[PDB]
């Protein structure tokens, strides 16, 4: 998962 | 100066991830999650230039006024530079093997720093064909923010999700020091106080706090509490004795830089706040912030 994706 | 906040120009757009003021033209650059970038004249409220740079998010963008450029970095891993007077794409290169979070431009030397999810900061020299001149290794999670010390730009700070700020010297491979922030959700942003009377830096975190640091002693001077979701940024205003922060709670907060008490909370109505810029020369005490649904340029007084 990509954290801080937004 | 009395806080007398006026809306100079606000416009809606896709989510604004990066923002910057031009130092001599009344322009703001916005970089969007959609891959688009826009340059607006906020006095005439007319678009100067806009570019569909990529289809991926563009999280970072800065003017390089002395070369008539913008420089942008995106989730496709690439740095791109455009001449804002002609539209020419000056350079387009893969900078990292992962997302670019932050770009900083040296105030006098032809250096750009990029911070990345690849755990590094990289230094690029535009007088040497944009060569990679150094990679700064040591962080253990995404590097979210890079900033030169304006009073000694031979050094710079990196803020990281590994819960530290590292301060480095150009040309040296290890940090001059690592700051343990106690911000256990990581550091999203780091900024320097610009004036010579205090050796201060400021950090913002998903743990809802903003912390002010003396970078000579490493002590925490103050912790600013009040935001209700991730704090995307916190900066010292270059002319006024205030700190400005913004959050995924949808607010901007202005804090007294001497007492560290909140002075104003603004909900400008654009949902989550992501990015900030301050006009360097203090022209009209302008600030600009980017949000989920657009941007606003405010005159603070």
């Amino acid at each position: 998962v990509k954290l801080h994706y937004t | 100066m009395k806080l007398d906040i006026k809306k100079t120009f606000s416009n809606r757009s896709d989510r604004v991830k990066g923002i910057d003021f031009h130092p001599t033209e009344p322009w703001v650059l916005t970089t969007l999650y959609s891959g688009r970038v826009e340059i607006w004249n906020y006095e005439t409220q007319v678009e100067v230039r806009s570019i569909q740079v990529t289809e991926t998010p563009v999280r970072a963008g800065k003017f390089i006024a002395r070369k008539n450029w913008i420089i942008v970095g995106s989730d496709d891993f690439r740095i791109r530079v455009f001449n804002y007077n002609t539209g020419e794409k000056v350079v387009d290169f893969e900078a990292h093997p992962d997302y670019i979070r932050s770009i900083a431009v040296h105030p006098t030397k032809p250096y750009v720093l990029s911070g990345s999810d690849d755990l590094t900061v990289k230094l690029w020299n535009w007088e040497n064909n944009w060569a990679l001149e150094q990679t700064f290794e040591g962080h253990e999670h995404f590097v979210m923010c890079v900033a030169f010390n304006p009073k000694d730009p031979s050094t710079f700070a990196s803020g990281c999700l590994d819960r530290t700020v590292k301060v480095w010297s150009l040309g040296q491979s290890t940090p001059n020091f690592t700051l343990t922030t106690g911000q256990e959700r990581g550091v999203n942003y780091v900024d320097y106080y610009p004036l010579p009377d205090k050796p201060y830096m400021i950090t913002a975190s998903d743990d809802l706090t903003i912390k002010i640091w003396d970078y000579q002693t490493k002590s925490c001077v103050a912790t600013l509490e009040g935001h209700m979701s991730n704090v995307s940024f916190a900066v010292f205003h270059p002319t006024l004795p205030i700190i400005i922060s913004g959050s995924e709670d949808g607010t901007l907060k202005i804090w007294n830089s001497s007492t560290y008490k909140v002075e104003k909370t603004l909900n400008v109505g654009l949902e989550r706040s992501w990015c900030i810029a301050t006009h360097p020369t203090g022209r009209k005490n302008y600030i600009a912030s980017g949000f989920d649904n657009g941007f606003t340029v405010l005159s603070l007084g």
